[PDB]
């Protein structure tokens, strides 16, 4: 229900950046944690997600190969390693967590982060 | 012979998939698959109606279905919160008929 | 422990497929698959004995089975009239061993 | 509603496969598949805990399971002696997640 | 009345002909409607069929790709569109409906039409 | 007395030798009858086996294609027909039987034979 974010911020193009998100609780089965990408003026979209119970991931085609998501164990935490950052990746990234699998639909994501700005510069 | 309470529920789970649930003795549920699943990726929440409260399990139940006329198979997760998770392969735009009987306990 | 009436039936469904049906409390039936299937097309009537009246369901029931030592699958339809429909893939002259437990209600 | 005894047992079957059994009315058992199977050949005994006495069936039961995110499946045999036999295809070193609900009578 | 047949008759070579067959009642699950082919003196054979519950078809090797069977909706009717008609396709086509799937056996098809003459001229 | 063994002995390289094994009783489902191979000094290993309930076999990579196992019917017997015998197949062969499938473990094999010396000379 309650999430806390860390990392993000400004980064040179081609560079790297690491986002972290941990949940206070687990709401149920098929526990999923990831991030939503909100491009300025455009719609939010599920960019990255990890199913805890199945140890399986989903990647948006725009970030496939460049972005990686992994957890810890007794920490309830998910990491997002962002490599080869394009200028088009700059957005406010929201951490999201839910029970029931992956969803593109913002609604019934039991946790929704306050957001962390990721700015890509020269 | 012993008679028991019988409750019934049809769920339009989404993506073409149809669920026919029968709950006997407020415990044993046999789900019967129907319809044709299409446009769903693995591990994704199904885009239709969730399972109603009287039919939700206490813990997650994986139910195995079969694709008619093929040797291919699938399974769905009915989560305690009522959501249905697709756990078969990714299916494109072409609908495939889905059948099978699965059972679970609620308590 | 509660005691309930138990009935038993073995059906040579045809094409090699053997069914062992156990009906407890005149409602819940668990079907066990045995033998080996061969020479059956998809959607076709199986060429053996129909399910006896006491074991017939009120509505159609699709039961999932599995081919032994393989990752491939099948399912069959027991129709209210007693007939069994094959809904796996087209099987040729080579017999493949068939196994599985499937349950259904009669009432 | 009618009240019936409920017994519970988790079995580390070996090779990564985990079974959650629930016994109701000293008869009907539902097996829930969990974990990730790896390094097991077709027809081989699983290298772990055997099913405890109170959950052993009077006769061999085949339980169908499904591999997550794939269209492939397996089944296991719970033998009367408690041993679990693998009857899916041969699995290599890479583990595949295994889910499914299967039911069987003990009596 | 179990079944009602319409259409058929006389046709030219390489031409086309349509056949219709409605049912008054459904007898159960795996509802199938189709047509049998009895050649002059030969043994009758199941040439075409459709499952209503599963939306799948059967075609005979000899008519594969030339013949097409379809339904509408609640009409409980099966339509047979025949194309590229050879002079060896001349037969009396019998409509047949059963609950239980496809069968080669004239056995139990709860509905059995009176038949309709189909002749192909050159 | 569970198992009774026969055959074996001295044979020329490239020649053939037959092993037999009958079991007094069946201990349950997934009934298997096979042979273990203990090379002088090395570890005993499952080399060949047959599941009665499934009519399916197992062969060790080294004896694949060369050795064959078949039963009778109302006999509860398993024959091992060994062909193309190599000088490295000189071992004591223990017949084994169990309920529960194939196993390399000298464990709950309910039947264990006293062995038979199979010798491949010049």
């Amino acid at each position: 229900v309650q999430l806390q974010e860390s990392g993000g911020g400004l980064v040179q193009a081609g560079g790297s950046l690491r986002l972290s998100c941990t949940a206070s609780r687990r709401t149920g089965s098929n526990w999923c944690m990831g991030w939503f990408r909100q491009l300025a003026g455009k719609e939010p979209e599920l960019v990255v997600a990890l199913n805890f119970d199945y140890d399986m991931t989903y990647y948006a085609d725009s970030v496939k190969g460049r972005f990686t998501v992994s957890r810890d164990s007794g920490k309830n935490t998910v990491y997002l390693q962002m490599n080869s950052l394009k200028p088009e990746d700059t957005a406010i990234y929201y951490c999201a967590a839910r029970s029931g699998g992956f969803s593109s639909n913002r609604e019934l994501y039991d946790g929704w982060g306050q957001g962390t700005q990721v700015t890509v510069s020269s | 012979s012993i008679d028991v309470p019988v409750q019934t529920l049809t769920v339009e789970a989404g993506n073409g998939l149809q669920l026919q649930l029968t709950k006997k003795n407020n415990d044993l549920v046999i789900v019967r698959f129907f319809g044709s699943v299409s446009n769903i990726q693995k591990g994704w929440n199904m885009s239709g109606t969730w399972v109603d409260r009287p039919f939700r399990p206490a813990a997650v139940q994986s139910l195995v279905g079969h694709f008619a006329g093929r040797d291919t198979s699938f399974h769905i997760d009915i989560n305690p919160n009522g959501s249905i998770t697709w756990w078969g392969a990714n299916i494109d735009k072409t609908p495939i008929a889905t059948r099978g009987n699965g059972s679970y306990f609620i308590k």
